[PDB]
């Protein structure tokens, strides 16, 4: 007995002081290394064991620090905000974690140097406005219209996965998936490719086979084999309800005690039943899909009257098909009207590949939603060529809402970090010093392209800075390939606003929540 | 330097409870020398002379057998070669019912005269080619081996002469009473029809007063009792029932629903009286005897016991049916009376005791039927069970002489001419197949060289003198079990004969067999799993 | 014999053969008949078994002494067997059949 | 499995092919560890002892030693290097590589089917060769002091720093010119190594005397 | 390392160590499935955890049943699998080419060579192959020896060679039978059953129906010569009441009067088809057979027995499409409205009992669009291999009918596209000309291997096949009994164009994919 | 699919215990960050103060 007495819980440990800086900033630091090699066009391919036994074969930062398990608290916090980068923008998820990798290893000095962590912070805010500031300058506007533009820009925020060969395709399909999703109502602009630009992968056959098609294909067959597979120009009709015969959600029981009323109960349910096959049948339709089960009997009657129909199909599945063929989902067939009944789909075929049955509702005239065909080598290579379209599609949307385009390849970090640099020499309190060190550090991506190209960084990143100090360089980036300053008039690689935006303001205050860190704590429960 | 470290590649990439073999001496001669000793185990208990096994299972159940289909089942064997062999074994007990001892007999021969012809330095591919091109001329000469026919199945004493050598391997001591009872029991059945069934035939065991006590009833016998007072009818009526021995009701619910006084009054007497009333109406027809596949009610069985109605309940299925094949009734659904087309009739139906057991039995008069049972005696329960098998080998004979009329010589006598004959293709046979050839037809001595270990007596003089007395000209000559010296003897005058049908299956699966485990290069064995048997299985 | 890898049978299978066995078979159906042997006769005595749960019988009948006895050996299990067929069978005898049993194979 | 298993449970074997890839595998580790250490321009290697102490070396044949390697093959090198250095005192890392290297190359068609054997007679046809053209080649000088030194300069260079090995040359020139006999073997014993640790790299130099 | 800082519990390769980790695992595959090409390969056995015994050729099926856990070995299976869902062929060739790349690869890339050019260097010659390809396939009318040829060079190399033989005729028959013109073919209308009664060479073609189920009722007909198949998708046993309904008496015969009421929803419908065959078949020459996909209860089994039906119950669900395809009729959901228009006809309806189960003929129809292979034999290892061999067969055929062009095969085309891409190799720009090469002596492994598998040395039989075919610019393949170049087509030997243009895409993606591979992380926990 | 073998060559070979550091990131920076650890817990230790 005796036990010890104490403030805090057992297994309570506290660590304050510059040491908790310090390995913040480390574990910061190890997470940009961890992707520092997949920045640019010729990044390499990194391998993920997943812990099902899955294998994750991807060049995206995001999914690669989102399959890796951490116990840093500050690398949760870089997984945090590489996860917001992806799903805020689309793309630049390594970009951002590298920079803020490198912000917080340039704001390590001073902390180093007595500078208080408030003062770095007050910096880093003035500077992140400041290439607010530039950044806004330096874009270029954008026409919608110009659809080769467009490709070109799918194409440079494409070139650095592994879709870059198969980039004029994949740059068209995610151009006319992104169009073609795009839609309006109630005066309300509305591009949800999430929902309505559905990736679907079937192993096998070639890659240049891929294609989006105009309307859906579902995984599904007929439920009778008397029942069409083609159909030219059906009339669909969509229905969330089951059509059998259900028990109600009263407790109800019947108390039998002559010899007919079995017998009538029962056909009670099959009269029921071709009732509600009537209701269907009365707006003469050709397909019915619906998300629950359809009776055999309901299945016979249906036939009676040339009717295909699908037995059991997903929400978002019956959504899509709403979008695209025009066709309004009900559930009670006895208040179907001629407005809810799903004309535009041009062509209804359910054909065989592989071996496995696929409805085809393509052909359609203005559908609002898509499958996305895809075909390739395997399944791990599907899912890279998804991920790479997810990217572009995302980007693509990202250039619809705004129109502004700025230099890449570096070009953008080195004008606005020469446009700081020029800044900053006005300032003449203590605040100056992190100002230029943001600066700097945000010429850290052309650096990492010069390193993953291969060529040699000092002289490069040396040559770029001096021409960047010059009068109208500020489109001047590098070569991912060959290792030399061009301009990216000529080279084209051109990015949106609103990511680099995005990145900026992520890393930065990335930074920021970083810099405020200290007397960790750790070990109690909830 | 004191380690080897595995192979990079496939030997790493292996799991840790798996293995892997490869090559001729890893795998092709390791399974050779599974296959040969799983047949070294079986050899002993080949032919007449054969000695019995005793086989323990996990589950403790003693099997006391010469039978190598069962020895084979009862053996927990592990090595998949032997596997192969066994499941060969066992198709040749399916398709035939006999041979299955030739077939891990020649299996073995031809797996160790094919591990020679390797050695040798012949290829695995020569081998193959040899022994199919050796097969198919013994399957050539085969016909012209025949020495006689059964030409008759509806005689008694034919009959059991031809079933005599069948089940002279089995119970070796006393077979011609059992050729007897089998002979009688099949030629119960057979009818005009030329087909035959072998579930027809029905062994009933009840120990006490060994086995030359053992009969055949033309009939059924069951293994229970009467429900009701009335034991032993004469000219008997038999209805018989699927549905239990009740009033039915209801397949959704039922309940009595009471309302006033005068039905809760009259509910129990009005079942009562509907009861009385069905059992009188089945009675009146005529059925004096009752059998039921269900339960049955008390006043069923009580308004039965009231007019003399004999009660007798089958819970098996199987053996409603055959009930209804034997007497020549239907199972009715319900329990209405039964018309006259539905009614069966039995010369003789009563209860009686054998030994200690109380029996119910179905006989006919009459020899005919569709159903005949053997009733077996004995004082083991284990030699009961050997003499079941040996019936049920005789029974697969007639089946198969049925099928097929042409016999062999035996003991040893077609396997010598064909060892001789196919030896003398093979000498005629230019290019490197001759030797493989020759090893097939040499696979031939281990019959005649296995009866005669059996029998005690030198194998070498036996096959020289066979091969002698084969190439004087005497095609029908094997090895005589009755001598303490080496002797042979014609046996086409002695009656040893052994079915056509049963030889060509079964050298056509042993040839198979030796050929599919020859084939076999590599093995990929997973680690081992203790799991709950599949799910197939049970 | 060698390990051999790759084993014919199930790990842990006992086999015993040629003349010992027998012998030993012999021996065994010895033993068992020795186990009834003082039951015989007017000047015969019982025998009293205990069972696991305490329950105690006292027979002079052989078959209900050999059923008594858990008999494992499964040649010893013929003389057992062939005492309880004597016994459905006759009803006596049961002593005298395993004595005669074990005399023959002696 | 194979015939040694049958007799010894626990015996550890590889047969065919197994044993040629093992060979290859340890041979072309040992060459991709010593690959950097070839010429001038290779790379210093800190060698950590169990008991904490620190060797900083670039000797082929003293890496080998303080290796952690429990490989046959890799043993087999390790003392082929161990006698290059016992009567020649120089090449060990281009004896490794070698070595490698021909495994290598034997390995690229032993691969494609080809018997090991006949690469073993073209090695030889081409080792006789190699060495009538290398005493074809050879250049016969009178070894005078520029000679020696630029020979010490060739080894030392590539084992030291490039000043170090500037004043290493002077002194291993200058005591060997000193202890040479006329037309006789030269007795390295009578060249004592002592060391003290109270000034620089650089202060290292030749006393005619002892110490 | 990085991640190790991170997360102390993680395994991490690196830089050359991925690489070497990659190509250890695939030059192990590879070496593993060497000895399946070719009709000469020797055939594995695998062993499962549970004592099942599988016999096989097949590079899948060897794939999937080695005891490996390798991430490599995953991806190569997985692109295999894709390789056999789509055209049923060239798993092993794609495990030995995918393997030949990244040897031929790491042979430079070890000197130093960065792996990007070796992977432009593999698209280039894999655009420039595809162009071959194109240039060398022999558009053909697929008349019935040619896909008697295409099945051939299938099943010999699956099965052994009087196996092969038989599964050839077998095979082309039921693709001939059930193909209809300018249309998809559907193998849904192929039934593979299993028979384990008889020898391997008996297994043949029923151009018909072969059910793994027989009529419950004894007193039905074992064998009906002209009947009437009705297939049908109707409950003909008791239902239940959806709504908990229960009966409520008050007497004995009140009950008896429930009890034979309740009945009669089934009764109706029993009653129907009793008098639909009457109306039919007023005579007993002709039979009635009724063949339901859901259960029948014994009562209506009896009634329908009574009146000389054979009745089958649960029935397989494609079995209706196979029927109405087959027999001709048209399968019910319901009996609202049964004609005899509705019916179908079968020339010959018997029964076959083996062992406990029991099995039932459908023969002699008048134009069965849906057939089905019988497979028989002695082993249940032996059916496996005889279904993965048809499958294989099948599907060959099935893509020689629909792409029209077919491949000479036996490597022909393996050398006349290596000899291609070198000669083609100088218009390459840059070093990626190492690339090329390395994808052309990758392309070469599928003579090497059937020659090693043949017994011939790789480089002898390689030159003179080299050699012959840059003299005479013909097709010229390996020949497995003498090793001296052969016309492929000329002797029959034919390839899917669909399956090596597979090969082909496959092969390049995933050598491209894992030669930039420079890092494998194992950090999920 | 669930565990990174070693890579063939030098690092199957190593020792049970041995470590192997090699290239700029896994060793030189290393060292450089253990020296300046060093010199971090001296320093304060430094002049009058
Ligand atoms: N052809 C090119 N030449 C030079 N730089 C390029 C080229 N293509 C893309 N980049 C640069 O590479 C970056 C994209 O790399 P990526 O791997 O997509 O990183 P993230 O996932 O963070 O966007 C862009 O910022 C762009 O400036
Ligand atoms: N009386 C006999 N004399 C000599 N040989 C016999 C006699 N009876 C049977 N045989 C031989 O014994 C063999 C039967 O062996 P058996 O134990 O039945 O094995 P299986 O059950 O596998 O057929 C037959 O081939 C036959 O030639
Ligand atoms: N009779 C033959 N003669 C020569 N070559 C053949 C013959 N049959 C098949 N081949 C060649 O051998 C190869 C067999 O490949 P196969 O074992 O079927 O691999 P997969 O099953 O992966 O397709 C084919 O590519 C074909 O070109
Ligand atoms: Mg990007
Ligand atoms: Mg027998
Ligand atoms: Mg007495
Ligand atoms: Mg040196
Ligand atoms: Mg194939």
């Amino acid at each position: 007995g005796h036990r010890p007495v104490l403030v805090l819980s057992q297994n309570t440990k506290r660590e304050s002081g510059r040491k908790v800086q310090s390995g913040n900033i480390n574990a910061a630091k190890t997470i940009a290394d961890i992707i520092r090699t997949c920045l640019g066009p010729k990044s390499m391919m990194k391998m993920l064991l997943d812990p099902m036994g899955g294998i994750v074969m991807t060049n995206d930062g995001n999914a690669i620090l989102r399959e890796i398990q951490v116990q840093h608290p500050a690398a949760k916090s870089m997984i945090e905000i590489s996860r917001t980068q992806d799903e805020e923008v689309g793309d630049g998820t390594t970009s951002v974690i590298i920079l803020a990798g490198e912000m917080l290893s340039v704001a390590e000095h001073f902390l180093e140097q007595q500078m208080h962590p408030t003062v770095v912070i007050s910096a880093y805010r003035k500077a992140l406005d400041d290439m607010i500031s530039t950044l806004k300058k330096i874009s270029i506007p954008v026409d919608i219209s110009d659809s080769d533009m467009m490709l070109n820009i799918i194409n440079s925020s494409i070139t650095t996965k592994a879709i870059s060969r198969w980039s004029s395709l994949a740059c068209n399909i995610a151009l006319d998936a992104v169009k073609m999703v795009q839609f309006e109502e109630n005066g309300r602009k509305e591009i949800d490719i999430k929902k309505y630009a559905r990736v679907e992968k079937i192993p096998g056959g070639i890659i240049e086979d891929s294609c989006v098609l105009r309307g859906v294909m579902i995984n599904k067959d007929v439920t009778h084999p008397r029942m069409r597979r083609y159909i030219k120009n059906p009339r669909i009709v969509l229905l969330d309800s089951s059509l059998e015969y259900k028990k109600g959600e009263s407790q109800t029981d019947i108390e039998i005690t002559r010899e007919e009323d079995f017998t009538r109960i029962l056909q009670m349910e099959e009269e029921y039943i071709q009732q509600l096959c009537e209701d269907i049948i009365q707006l003469k339709p050709d397909v019915v899909i619906t998300e629950k089960g359809i009776s055999d009997l309901a299945q016979h009657y249906l036939m009676r009257a040339n009717i295909t129909a699908i037995r059991r199909v997903r929400k978002t599945d019956n959504n899509r098909i709403a979008r695209a063929c025009g066709a309004r989902i009900v559930s009670r067939p006895e208040e179907l009207r001629e407005d809810d009944v799903g004309t535009g789909a041009g062509l209804l075929e359910i054909k065989k590949i592989g071996d496995e049955y696929f409805t085809f509702i393509t052909d359609c005239k203005d559908p609002k939603a898509c499958t996305i065909l895809l075909r390739g080598a395997s399944k791990e290579i599907l899912s890279e060529v998804e991920r790479n379209l997810q990217d572009a599609m995302q980007v693509c949307r990202n250039v619809l809402l705004d129109p502004q385009l700025v230099p890449g390849g570096g070009a953008s970090e080195m004008a606005v970090a020469h446009a700081l640099t020029e800044k900053s020499k006005a300032m003449t309190g203590v605040e100056q010093w992190p100002y230029r060190a943001v600066a700097q550090a945000l010429e850290v991506i052309p650096r990492t392209l010069i390193q993953n190209c291969g060529a040699s960084t000092i002289r490069l990143l040396t040559s770029l800075r001096a021409k960047h100090t010059q009068e109208n360089c500020e489109t001047w980036g590098v070569n991912g390939e060959t290792g030399t300053l061009v301009d990216m008039k000529e080279l084209g690689i051109w990015e949106p606003l609103a990511v680099k935006l995005q990145t900026y303001k992520t890393a930065v205050e990335t930074a920021v929540l970083l810099l405020r860190i200290d007397d960790i704590v750790s070990g109690h429960k909830k | 330097a004191l380690h080897v470290p595995k192979a990079p590649g496939f030997a790493q990439m292996l799991k840790e409870g798996a293995k892997h073999f490869s090559g001729l001496e890893e795998a092709v001669y390791r399974n050779i020398q599974a296959c040969k000793e799983l047949a070294q185990t079986t050899r002993t208990a080949y032919g007449p002379n054969g000695m019995n096994k005793m086989v323990i299972n996990h589950l403790e159940k003693l099997f006391v057998t010469n039978d190598a289909a069962t020895i084979l089942r009862e053996l927990e064997v592990q090595h998949p070669a032997a596997k192969m062999i066994v499941m060969a074994s066992h198709m040749q007990e399916q398709e035939v019912g006999d041979g299955t001892n030739f077939v891990l007999v020649f299996a073995g021969a031809l797996l160790e005269l094919a591990e020679e012809l390797l050695r040798i330095g012949l290829s695995v591919s020569e081998v193959i080619e040899g022994y199919e091109i050796a097969c198919r001329k013994a399957h050539e000469i085969l016909p012209n081996l025949v020495c006689c026919s059964a030409k008759n199945l509806r005689d008694i004493d034919e009959v059991s002469s031809l079933l005599r050598t069948s089940i002279m391997s089995k119970q070796y001591g006393n077979e011609v009473f059992l050729a007897k009872l089998i002979a009688q029991a099949c030629v119960s059945i057979f009818p005009d029809s030329g087909h035959f069934n072998v579930d027809n035939i029905r062994v009933c065991k009840i120990l006490g007063s060994g086995i030359s006590s053992s009969s055949v009833l033309h009939g059924m016998v069951f293994k229970k009792e009467t429900e009701g007072d009335v034991t032993s009818v004469k000219d008997a009526k038999i209805a018989v029932y699927s549905c239990p021995f009740d009033g039915m009701i209801t397949e959704t619910k039922g309940t009595v629903l009471i309302k006033t006084a005068e039905e809760l009054m009259n509910f129990s007497k009005g079942e009562e009286n509907l009861m009385d009333a069905q059992v009188k109406a089945i009675a009146d027809t005529g059925a004096n005897v009752v059998v039921t596949g269900g339960k049955v009610a008390d006043m069923a069985l009580h308004y039965a016991n009231k007019y003399n109605i004999m009660l007798v309940r089958l819970n098996s299925k199987w053996d409603l049916r055959r009930l209804c094949k034997t007497v020549g009734a239907t199972a009715l659904p319900r329990l209405t009376p039964p018309v006259l087309e539905e009614m069966g009739h039995c010369d003789s139906v009563y209860l009686s005791e054998v030994g200690d057991t109380q029996v119910v039995v179905f006989k006919h008069e009459k020899e005919d039927g569709a159903i005949s049972t053997i009733v077996l005696r004995g004082s083991t329960d284990n030699l009961m069970d050997d003499i079941e098998r040996a019936v049920d080998d005789g029974v697969n004979t007639f089946k198969v002489l049925t099928r097929d009329k042409r016999l062999v010589p035996g003991g040893g006598a077609t396997e010598i001419e064909l060892a001789k004959q196919i030896t003398s293709y093979g000498e005629t046979c230019p290019g490197l197949e001759q030797y493989a050839i020759k090893k097939f037809a040499e696979a031939f001595e281990a019959i005649p060289r296995a009866l005669a270990e059996n029998s005690g007596v030198k194998a070498n003089e036996v096959i020289s003198k066979l091969y002698a007395v084969h190439q004087e000209g005497n095609k029908n000559v094997g090895l005589d079990i009755e001598a303490e010296v080496p002797a042979v003897k014609d046996m086409l005058e002695a009656g040893i004969l052994d079915t056509y049908l049963g030889k060509y299956w079964a050298i056509k699966l042993a040839t198979n067999a030796a050929v599919t485990v020859l084939r076999v290069d590599q093995i990929i064995m997973a680690k081992p799993a203790g799991g709950p048997k599949p799910p197939s299985g049970k | 014999m060698m390990p051999t890898p790759v084993i014919l049978l199930k790990e842990g299978t006992d086999s015993s053969q040629g003349i010992p066995q027998l012998v030993s078979n012999i021996s065994a159906c010895q033993v068992i008949a020795e186990a009834v042997r003082t039951t015989l006769g007017p000047r015969g005595m019982d025998k009293l078994i205990v069972d696991g749960r305490g329950k105690a019988t006292i027979s002079n009948d052989g078959a209900t002494i050999l059923k008594l006895l858990d008999v494992v050996h499964p040649a010893a299990k013929t003389l057992v067997d062939i005492a309880k067929s004597q016994d459905a069978e006759v009803g006596d005898g049961t002593t005298s059949v395993t004595l005669l049993a074990a005399e023959f194979l002696k | 499995m194979a015939a040694v298993k049958t007799l010894n449970p626990k015996a550890e074997v590889a047969r065919a092919q197994a044993a040629l890839a093992v060979n290859i595998s340890a041979a072309r580790g040992l060459q991709d560890v010593l690959r950097t250490n070839l010429g001038p321009k290779g790379t210093m290697k800190m060698l950590v002892s169990g008991a904490g102490d620190i060797k900083l070396t670039k000797d082929g044949n003293v890496l080998l030693h303080e290796m952690q390697i429990q490989h046959p093959t890799a043993s087999l090198i390790a003392k082929v290097a161990t006698a290059q250095d016992d009567i020649t005192g120089d090449g060990t890392t281009s004896n490794v590589l070698i070595i490698g290297e021909l495994l290598k190359q034997a390995d690229l068609y032993i691969s494609e089917g080809l018997h090991p054997r006949i690469i073993t007679e073209g090695f030889e046809a081409a080792k006789e060769k190699a060495l009538q053209f290398l005493e074809e080649v050879k250049v016969s000088r009178e070894m005078d002091r520029e000679t020696l030194i630029d020979v010490a300069r060739t080894s030392l260079r590539t084992k030291v720093h490039a000043e170090l090995a500037d004043v290493l040359t002077e002194a291993v020139v200058d005591s060997i010119l000193a202890i040479k006999k006329q037309d006789e073997p030269i007795d390295l014993f009578m060249i004592e190594i002592m060391e003290m640790k109270h000034k620089s790299e650089t202060d290292t130099s030749l006393i005619r005397g002892l110490v | 390392a990085a991640v190790k800082t991170l997360n102390p519990k993680a395994e991490v390769a690196r830089a050359q160590a991925a690489l070497a980790v990659n190509i250890s695992a695939a030059r192990g595959l590879q070496d593993v499935l060497r000895t399946n090409l070719g009709p000469k390969g020797t055939m594995k056995m695998l062993v499962s955890g549970a004592g099942d015994i599988k016999l096989t050729k097949d590079g899948n099926v060897l794939l999937h049943e080695m005891q490996i856990q390798h991430p490599t070995a995953s991806l190569i299976a997985k692109v295999a699998t894709a390789q056999d869902d789509i055209t049923g062929d060239g798993t092993t060739s794609n495990v030995l080419i995918i393997g030949e790349l990244l040897k031929q690869a790491d042979l430079y890339i070890s000197e130093g060579l960065h792996p990007r050019i070796i992977t432009e260097g593999f698209e280039a010659a894999k655009e420039k192959a595809l162009q071959f390809l194109e240039e060398v396939k022999v558009s053909r009318e697929m008349d019935r020896e040619t896909l008697i040829d295409v099945a051939r060079t299938s099943l010999r190399t699956k099965v052994h060679a009087e196996l092969a033989d038989v599964l050839t005729e077998a095979v082309v028959d039921s693709i001939l039978a059930i193909k209809k013109q300018d249309e998809p073919i559907d193998l849904f209308m192929i039934e593979i059953m299993e028979m384990k009664h008889k020898s391997e060479t008996d297994t043949s073609l029923i151009r018909g129906l072969v059910l793994d189920h027989g009529a419950r009722h004894p007193d039905m007909k074992k064998r009906v010569e002209d009947a009437y198949i009705l297939t049908c998708n109707v409950s003909l046993e008791y239902e239940k009441t959806e709504v908990n309904s229960g009966f409520f008496y008050k007497s004995a015969e009140e009950r008896e009067k429930l009890v034979k009421a309740e009945r009669k929803f089934i009764e109706d419908r029993v009653k129907k088809i009793i008098e639909l065959k009457r109306k039919v078949c007023g005579d007993s020459d002709k039979g009635f057979v009724v063949i339901n996909q859901k259960g029948i209860d014994p009562f209506s089994l009896d009634a329908l027995s009574k009146e000389g039906i054979v009745a089958l119950r649960r029935a397989k669900r494609r079995n209706m499409e196979r029927l109405t395809l087959a027999c001709g009729g048209v399968a019910l959901n319901s009996f609202d409205d049964l004609s005899p228009d509705c019916l179908g006809h079968a020339g010959l309806v018997y029964e076959y009992t083996l062992g406990e189960e029991k099995f039932t003929f459908i023969e002699k129809c008048n134009n069965p669009r849906s057939v089905t292979l019988l497979i028989k034999g002695p082993n249940k290892h032996t059916l496996t291999q005889i279904k993965d061999a048809v499958r294989d067969g099948l599907r060959a055929v099935k893509n020689a009918i629909d792409d029209g062009c077919v491949v000479p095969g036996a490597g022909a085309v393996e050398v006349a596209m290596a000899e291609a891409l070198i000669k083609h190799k100088p218009s390459v720009k840059g070093r990626a000309q190492l690339g090329v090469q390395a994808f052309a002596d990758a392309l070469l492994i599928i003579p090497k291997v059937l020659a090693q598998n043949s017994g011939f040395d790789l480089q002898e039989t390689l030159v003179k096949i080299q050699a012959e075919h840059s003299e005479s610019g013909q097709l010229v393949g390996v020949d497995l009994n003498t090793g001296e170049p052969m016309v492929a087509a000329e002797v029959g030997v034919w390839d899917n164009y669909c399956v090596k243009k597979q090969l082909l895409h496959s092969c390049t993606v995933i050598a491209t994919n894992i030669l930039l591979v420079d890092e494998i992380m194992r950090a999920g926990m």
